């Protein structure tokens, strides 16, 4: 089994090493995104 | 069926407005007029069975037939044999025999 | 109430019941096209799995990572996002990170190519991360939201904050365990 297909190069950047969260929602499915509803206020500890 | 609030995820309950019925949610403005038929199907078992039961051939499907009783010598028998009880060092055995429908039942 | 209920030895139509059924709920009152009477058709009420949230509507198998990159690929030019998790070491040593042989992670490496990513024949995918070839599974499949954010904080009280888009699929990567005793068995 030769790689048929897809020899895929693999990078790797650091410039939002430090910046970059994931932010999930346990209770929201997939469809109904939060991408139209406007926001108001967002607080954070670092 | 369970259906759920997009907002908060507590669980809604069926009410009545001023125009439609609503589902609802308890702990947010939240309401969903109901415009058209909605259903719900259970679909249960139904009781299949009808089960007659007790045929001749249903009590001589057991191994034995042309032996002998201590009683009526017939050659039609139902037998069994027991040994779970190791104070009997005998072993144990309990027949029955209904060529002639006579009907014993001893050791 | 009268108990000595009266029955008879006909058979039922079996059209006649349906039409009985069909006319016992049919009848609709959706003819108020009005504003409450109306609904937002992207508010729906969550049917709990999640799937399969459409309980209301206006009218599955697994996949491999080998049909993942292939949809990626061939089928759509489009990119997506995805979230691998890795082991828990990566085969390097920290470059002149004052170290005691500890942990190498992704925290310690520079910028520029990691490794090369191999699609065998017959839907086995390695990622070969340097002399080593790693193993890519798919993970557990999640089907509720996930946001990457950029949280930047450029002053001590304020920054800002960016979505980049929607996460679907996570990878999982695990050391072949059977290549790397098969070298030296013991
Ligand atoms: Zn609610
Ligand atoms: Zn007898």
């Amino acid at each position: 089994d030769d790689p048929v297909v897809q020899e895929i190069d693999v990078y790797l950047a650091k410039s939002l090493a430090e910046k970059l969260y994931l932010f999930q929602y346990p209770v929201r499915p997939a469809s109904m995104t939060y991408d139209d509803i406007p926001h108001l206020s967002a607080k954070i500890k670092p | 069926m369970l259906l759920f609030c997009p907002g908060c995820g507590n669980g809604l309950i069926v009410e009545e407005g001023q125009r439609c019925h609503r589902f609802s949610c308890n702990t947010c403005p939240y309401v969903h007029n109901i415009t058209r038929k909605v259903t719900n199907r259970k679909y249960p078992k139904l009781k299949e069975v009808d089960d007659v039961l007790g045929g001749a051939a249903a009590w001589e499907n057991v191994d034995s037939t042309a032996e002998s009783c201590p009683k009526c010598e017939h050659p039609r028998a139902y037998f069994m044999q027991l040994q779970t009880r190791s104070a009997d060092e005998p072993m144990t055995t309990f027949y029955k025999c209904c060529n002639a429908q006579c009907g014993h039942r001893w050791r | 109430r009268p108990e000595v209920i009266q029955s008879h030895s006909i058979f039922e139509q079996g059209p006649a019941e349906m039409m009985k059924k069909k006319g016992n709920w049919d009848k609709t009152v959706d003819v108020s096209d009005m504003g409450p009477s109306h609904i937002i058709n992207i508010k729906k009420e969550k049917r709990e799995t999640d799937e399969e949230t459409k309980q209301i509507l206006r009218m599955l198998p697994k996949d491999v990572s080998v049909a993942e990159l292939l949809r990626e690929l061939s089928l759509t030019k489009e990119e997506e996002l995805l979230f691998l998790q890795l082991p828990d070491t990566l085969p390097g040593q920290p470059p002149t990170q004052d170290i005691a042989e500890n942990a190498c992670t992704l925290a310690d490496l520079t910028e520029g190519q990691v490794g090369k990513l191999l699609i065998r024949k017959s839907g086995r995918v390695q990622l070969l991360l340097g002399k080593v070839t790693l193993d890519v599974t798919m993970g557990t499949a999640c089907s509720f939201l996930q946001e990457l954010v950029s949280v930047g904080l450029g002053d001590s009280r304020t920054g800002e904050m960016t979505v980049l888009g929607h996460v679907k699929h996570k990878l999982v990567c695990s050391p072949d365990f059977e290549s790397l005793l098969d070298h030296k068995h013991r």
